[PDB]
């Protein structure tokens, strides 16, 4: 078996929702952000927010609404976590002690149902009578809000509409009422039904289906002055109500898709929305009273306000102060103003709050030679697109150096003082026939700048076929300063070629050290590219040199120095070829046996392979014969998003459902198909999508510093931000640690009473498995953070192992010191 | 696509064992002997019909590629009869096959078993599933006999004494080199035939083809009667040589 | 010839890897040096010695080389590691079983999450299974471990069934003693948690149905560590197995014994409200509890679901390759 542990060196940094409401107080405006896994209670206040309190949940957040059930004074909280854990939360405080109340709780995950395509979508009545759940396709799920109902009991009505878009509870109506857009063959189109909970099925309600834009993606409640429906589409934005239908159809949207919308007004006369490329626009209903004393909807108009970051969730707050909550990008809060600035926008940023965005890859660097070590990430993406230095001094110090473009791969290159970093920027057809960017980036505010020329595909005879409008990649490899971080040279590679891969290093006997690319030919119409490149460029004297190029009938998707040989993964092979003394590339030897070979490591002479389904592969390069050897394989099938090699007989994976998971050599040598028997012995549900694993530590190393239980360090990235590390234990150290856990969480109160147990179980949708080979850091180090009394309670006959004693009481100091201890290795 | 397995007469003067110096009727004994042996051991393990026929059938076919003087019969017979046991259906370990083999057989054959009975037989597999070409499925005359004799019509106590009597044949055609020569479905008419003349029974008045006088070729086509007359002789000579007369 | 099997070497075969863990051995691709033709390698040691060669790979041999169909898959040869010369006893190489490599297995493609099928290939997929189950029902013989594991597709959308390793001739005249666990937990017929022992092809049909079923959720139907717990599952969906469906229940070993907490109503069309209708009813139909009143495999084809479609028209499935990574 195998002993690790994990700990979460900074947390889920992107907003993905944010609601407001009266949730710590009847009279507190309040903001509540939902960072995956994390909820941060703010107060609305003239200069920005005042955090009051933040919690943790053993979920990821997908549901997050507040409302007021008659004879409550304030708002509660509705929280759904993706496992479907549900829960009703109350603010608590008695004076200086604040703690969040679970008032109901519960799991309505059902026995059979298909997931739905769009997610999981949660809403809740205007009367708060009953919150509504799409979990599954062709089933509505309601849970009643009656007082009674603690444990969130349920029923599903059969939905005839299996392919549901997006659903709002409406205003305005004798009953409960949904508004849903739908897709069958004929397009999409948008019903409304009632809500009977006490026939428990659907009516026939308000009003008539109408045929909505192919793209019709969002549904807005409108309030009560003009009761209704908006439809947001891709070109036109829609009003629906009883026998009134209304239609903008404005250019400006149609350049970019709009993701979230917002209140502005609470009479509904005025909305916000968000799109792609950052712009916010404002949503402006014009009002027609008429003598019959009602009110109607005249007009639907769009104004430009100015640009934010790209947003997942826009919530107003108050006066003209917008919060934007960015995953690709840094949150703010903006300004909006009447009066136009001299520019024409009307959008004047305040704050802006760090996201390290989605992270596609990093490595660690000594910059200033102190035996310390910085992370240098590639984060976000589009506009959005940064690195970010980070490095410890108690809190993160962080640096970003905005790119303009997304970034895709990072390397560092010290003969050069210098990083090479992969990029892509999106340009659109245009009328001339080739393309236009944007905005300028850093492939195009490069020193100096070059294009590869290379004839190696230059044959074609393969027709695309180009339509004004349409998007394309358009990819470089940037040469950026380590000390300035100025973009001295940007490359820029062929029509539709990709770049995957980079890497830095020396080959066989030449002294040069190179930039090393593999890239793919990707065409639409290609359903895995054929063709690819392996390109050696020199970086010398501010100026890249195309050194060598390598025709592949592939995509390059991974490449690693290997003994001055360079071992490169195309499509299903994966080869080991030698620099020769002409500076070419030759091939010594193969490996075919893979459907698509993601990720490759290594270590010594051992490669792991990892692999689209087949999860991961122990490879071996045996030097007298000069070929590849398979030593073992994982032979539980798993989607992989990274890899990376502990130690020589233990190995790290990470699955697309937020899932890691260690495998060992079966070190039984009974039967060959024992010793090609990679057993998983580590399972554990991280909660975050892995990118990137990458051996290192942020931690000051003087030598001097108290030697940690713990061996080992691996840092790993993700796409909410969150950077991780794993190390090694004992069978010693962990069983203690492990031990206290199941302590730890007898003792410790949940939010939503969400057992750790079933939190941390593997989980997949086929698949349920209980963690195993994992230590919960987090959980260990919140033992410093609980009562006296608690922690007393949790060291009770508590019993030490395998050390100078084989058994020994602990006290709650001693653990103390030992928890400490862990802290300092993140 | 498949093995033949079936023979001329005239090629039996040329399998491995006559060319080594065995005469005609020492391997024709040899083969009695041989399927014999396979019948009784299974007979005493309790072992179905099919199973026993297809260890002979095995122990047949493998005698036409190798020579007795160089494969000890009852080695081979037990081997045969172990595999058969597991692509019938009707396993039996391999210990209790020697055990039984040693209740019947004498001193000197059970010489043949050497100094380790059950690794002799159970070395000995690898050779057999090679020389069968790993072709395991076999067909034997019973089911002819039993698919056959249902479609007749009369008299019931006619028609059960004609299977009986052909069933008997049937397992004495199992010592002869029949198996290697004509199809089951043809044996298994040359039986019904066979128990006809004897009986003296005209099957054809329990067809549904009553005024088919060549009754038979409703159920095995393209068959002369030199072939079912050939089948009988050899039969009968088995029993004119033996002792035993005709089963009536 | 083509027919003179266990002699032809394995140098004839270049060895790619080793693409699964079987029951008698590993299973390994490989490509044929003559032809260029992909194989799957599967690899038979009789070294044990214990009884020999295994009686799992003699029924796959025994069977294989009788059936003929599309949707059954194809043993091409048996070759040998280099054999001892002139010295049979000393000799404990293997036999390799040489069969067709069919690109992916079922259970790996949805275990990965890489599959997505709408209602048509839906209807390829059970379409060419129930045909090749049918063609193998109409020679009577019962596969009795129906799992998606030994579902084989390869992309063009052609289906296969593979591990033949438990398979065995049925005679509806002659009821025989049969061995009780015979089909994975997961897919296990209701009537085999009860022991039958005496069970017909039905068994089959039971777990192709919870594929099914499966298919239409991407998650299995009835997941359960314990054979008690797997019959509450199916009774919770399609109701307690009581006298009033099954008649002949109270002849079962276990029937008292296994009793699932509630006499349970079946819940089958509710809880599966979400599937097409002549989808829907062929699942009724195939998780029936009396085995002597589910449907075979003949009638699921004559059904509204698989009567009329028409293989020509494969359909491969979905298989995401290219964006998989970003
Ligand atoms: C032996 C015969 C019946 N056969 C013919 N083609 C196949 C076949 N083909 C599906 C298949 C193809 C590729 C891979 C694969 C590829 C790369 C790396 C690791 N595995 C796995 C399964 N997969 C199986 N099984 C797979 C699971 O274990 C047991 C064998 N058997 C087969």
């Amino acid at each position: 078996m195998s002993y690790n542990y994990v700990v979460t060196a900074q947390k889920p940094t992107a907003v993905n929702g944010c609601v407001t409401g009266h949730f710590t107080s009847a009279e507190d405006l309040n903001l509540l952000i939902a960072k995956n896994t994390r909820l941060e209670i703010y107060v609305v206040t003239a200069e920005g927010l005042r955090p009051v309190k933040e919690v943790g949940m053993y979920g990821k957040i997908a549901v997050m609404e507040l409302f007021r059930p008659k004879g409550e004074s304030k708002d509660l909280l509705f929280i759904l976590t993706a496992k479907y854990n549900a829960c009703i939360l109350e603010y608590k405080q008695s004076g200086e002690s604040i703690d969040i109340i679970t008032r109901a709780h519960g799991n309505v995950q059902d026995r059979i149902g298909r997931p739905s395509e769009t997610g999981i979508i949660g809403i809740i009545d205007p009367e708060c009578r009953m919150i509504g759940l799409r979990l599954y396709d062709g089933l509505f799920k309601v849970i009643p809000l009656d007082r009674d109902n603690k444990e969130l009991k349920a029923f599903n009505i059969r939905l005839e509409e299996l392919h549901v878009i997006d659903v709002k509870f409406l205003y305005g109506c004798q009953a409960p009422t949904i508004c849903f857009v739908y897709q069958d063959p004929q397009g999409r189109h948008v019903k409304t039904y009632e809500v009977s909970l006490r026939e428990k099925e659907f009516n026939k309600g308000p009003w008539k289906q109408e045929n909505v834009e192919a793209e019709a993606s969002m549904v807005i409640a409108v309030p009560e002055p003009f009761g209704g429906a908006i439809i947001i589409g891709q070109e036109s934005i829609t009003y629906h109500n009883g026998d009134k239908y209304l239609a903008i159809a404005p250019p400006i949207i149609k350049q970019s898709t709009i993701v979230c919308h917002n209140r502005v007004d609470p009479n509904g006369s005025r909305y916000l929305l968000g799109d792609m490329e950052g712009r916010l626009f404002m949503l402006l209903l014009e009002k027609e009273e008429q003598m019959d004393g009602t009110v109607t909807l005249k007009d639907l108009r769009v104004e430009l306000l100015g640009e934010t970051s790209i947003a997942e969730c826009l919530t107003y707050l108050d006066n003209g102060v917008v919060f934007v909550g960015s995953r690709l990008g840094d949150s703010q809060l903006v300004k909006l103003n009447v009066d136009s600035n001299e520019q024409g926008s009307y959008v004047v940023a305040m704050e802006t709050f760090t996201n390290l965005g989605p992270i596609v890859d990093m490595c660690v660097v000594d910059l200033e030679r102190q035996g310390q070590g910085q992370l240098v990430t590639c984060s976000g993406a589009f506009k959005e697109g940064s690195l970010r230095i980070i490095r410890n001094g108690q809190k993160l110090h962080i640096r970003t150096v905005p790119l303009y473009e997304s970034p895709r791969k990072i390397c560092y290159q010290e003969v050069s003082q210098c990083f090479g970093v992969l990029s892509s920027r999106i340009e659109v057809q245009d009328t001339s026939g080739g393309t236009t960017a944007l905005r300028p980036s850093a492939s195009t505010q490069a020193l100096s700048s070059s294009v590869s020329s290379s004839k190696l595909f230059s044959s074609s005879t393969a027709p695309h076929e180009t339509s004004f409008g349409e998007e394309v990649e358009v990819h470089n490899l940037l040469i950026i300063d380590q000390h300035t971080f100025e973009v001295l040279h940007a490359h820029q590679f062929l029509q539709n070629e990709y770049a995957l891969s980079l890497v830095s290093c020396k080959l066989g006997k030449d002294p040069n050290t190179y930039f090393i690319v593999g890239t793919a030919m990707v065409y639409p119409e290609e359903a895995e590219p054929k063709q690819g490149r392996i390109v050696v460029f020199q970086y010398s004297d501010g100026k890249l040199q195309t050194v060598a190029e390598k025709e592949v009938k592939g995509a390059v998707y991974s490449m690693v120095e290997f003994n001055g040989k360079l071992l490169a993964s195309i499509n299903s092979t994966v080869r080991l070829y030698e620099w020769t003394t002409e500076k070419e590339l030759r091939t010594e030897c193969n490996h075919y046996n893979n459907i698509m070979a993601l990720y490759l490591k290594t270590k010594g002479d051992f490669i792991l392979v990892g692999d689209l389904m087949r999860s991961v592969l122990l490879l071996a390069y045996k030097p007298m014969e000069g070929n590849f050897e398979e030593i073992a394989r994982d032979f539980n099938p798993n989607w992989m998003s990274a890899v990376e090699i502990l130690d020589d007989d233990n190995f790290l994976g990470a699955e697309n459902a937020f899932n890691l998971f260690v495998c060992q050599k079966d070190s039984a040598a009974t039967t060959d198909e024992e010793r090609q028997h990679l057993q998983e012995v580590g399972l554990f549900h991280l909660g975050e999508f892995v990118n990137v694993f990458c051996h290192g530590s942020l931690v000051m190393q003087n030598l001097g510093e108290t030697s940690t239980p713990t061996q080992g360090s691996v840092l790993f990235g993700t796409v909410n931000g969150m950077i991780g590390l794993v190390t090694s234990l004992s069978e010693s150290w962990y069983n203690l640690l492990l031990d206290m856990q199941n302590r730890l969480n007898k003792v410790i109160k949940s939010v939503g009473k969400i057992e750790h147990s079933f939190w941390r179980s593997f989980h997949t949708e086929r698949k349920t498995e209980p963690a195993t080979g994992f230590i919960d850091g987090d959980l260990i180090e919140s033992f410093l953070d609980i009562s006296r009394p608690k922690m007393q309670e949790v060291v009770a006959n508590l019993q030490y192992d395998d050390g100078s004693g084989m058994k020994r009481e602990a006290t709650a100091d001693d653990l103390i010191k030992v928890v400490e201890e862990l802290t300092r290795i993140h | 696509t498949k093995p033949c397995w079936y023979w001329d007469k005239k090629d039996l003067a040329h399998t491995p064992s006559q060319l080594e110096g065995l005469d005609p009727a020492t391997e024709a004994r040899y083969r009695r002997e041989g399927a014999r042996f396979i019948f009784d051991v299974g007979t005493r393990l309790g072992l179905h019909y099919d199973t026993l026929a297809t260890g002979i059938i095995y122990f047949h076919r493998f005698y036409m590629f190798h020579s007795f003087k160089q494969f000890p019969r009852y080695v081979t017979g037990a081997c045969c009869l172990f595999l058969a046991g597991k692509v019938e259906e009707t396993p039996k370990k391999c210990k209790d096959i020697i055990k039984t083999a040693r209740s019947l057989l004498n001193d000197v054959q059970f010489g043949q078993f050497g100094d380790d009975p059950k690794e002799e037989v159970m070395v000995l597999e690898r050779i057999l599933l090679q020389t069968i070409k790993f072709d395991l499925q076999v067909e034997h005359p019973y089911q002819f006999l039993l698919k056959y004799a249902k479609q007749l019509k009369g008299d019931k106590n006619k028609i059960q004494k004609l299977v009986q009597m052909a069933w008997t044949f049937v397992n004495d055609s199992l010592c002869t080199t029949l198996s290697l020569q004509w199809e089951p479905e043809i044996i298994a008419v040359a039986v019904m035939y066979l128990a006809g003349r004897l009986c003296k029974f005209e099957i054809q008045e329990w067809t549904s083809k009553p005024m088919y006088r060549r009754w038979w070729e409703q159920f095995v086509q393209d068959v002369p009667v030199d072939v079912l007359e050939d089948i009988c002789h050899q039969i009968l000579d088995l029993y004119s040589q033996g002792k035993q007369q005709m089963p009536h | 010839t083509e027919s003179d099997w266990g002699k032809r070497c394995v140098d004839k075969f270049d060895i790619i890897g080793i693409i699964g863990e079987g029951t008698y051995g590993q299973v390994y691709k490989a490509k044929d040096k003559d032809t260029g033709e992909l194989v799957a390698l599967k690899k038979v040691r009789l070294d044990n010695e214990k009884e020999g060669f295994p009686i799992t790979a003699i029924r796959e041999i025994k069977i294989l080389r009788q059936l003929i169909h599309r949707s059954v898959v194809n043993m091409k040869e048996i070759v040998t590691d280099k054999q001892d010369a002139l010295d049979f006893k000393k000799d404990k190489g293997a036999f390799y079983l040489v069969f067709e490599y069919m690109d992916h297995d079922l259970m790996g493609l949805l275990e990965s999450g890489l599959v997505h099928f709408s209602e048509d290939h839906i209807k390829s997929f059970m379409k060419q299974l129930m045909e090749g189950l049918e063609y193998c029902h109409k020679k009577n013989f019962l596969h009795r471990d129906i799992k998606c594991s030994n579902i084989l597709l390869n992309n063009s959308g052609q289906i296969k069934l593979a591990d033949f390793g438990l398979a065995r001739l049925y005679n509806s005249e002659e009821s025989r003693p049969y061995t009780n666990k015979v089909i994975t937990l997961w897919y296990r017929p209701p009537e085999l948690l009860l022991g039958e022992e005496r069970y017909t092809p039905a068994i089959d049909v039971w777990s192709c149905g919870c594929i099914l079923g499966e298919l239409f959720t991407k998650k299995p139907i009835f997941q359960a560590n314990l054979e008690l717990a797997q019959l509450e599952l199916i009774s919770r969906l399609c109701g307690s197995p009581c006298p009033a469906v099954w008649p002949d229940v109270i002849r079962l070993p276990y029937f008292n014994t296994m009793k699932p907490k509630k006499q349970y109503r079946r819940r089958l069309r509710e809880e599966f409200s979400f599937i097409p209708s002549a989808a829907l009813d062929l699942l009724d139909h195939m998780l029936t509890l009396d085995p002597s009143k589910r449907c075979t495999a003949e009638q699921t084809l004559q059904s509204d679901f698989l009567k009329d479609v028409e293989l020509s028209k494969m359909a491969p499935p979905d298989l995401p390759h290219w964006q998989d990574c970003h």
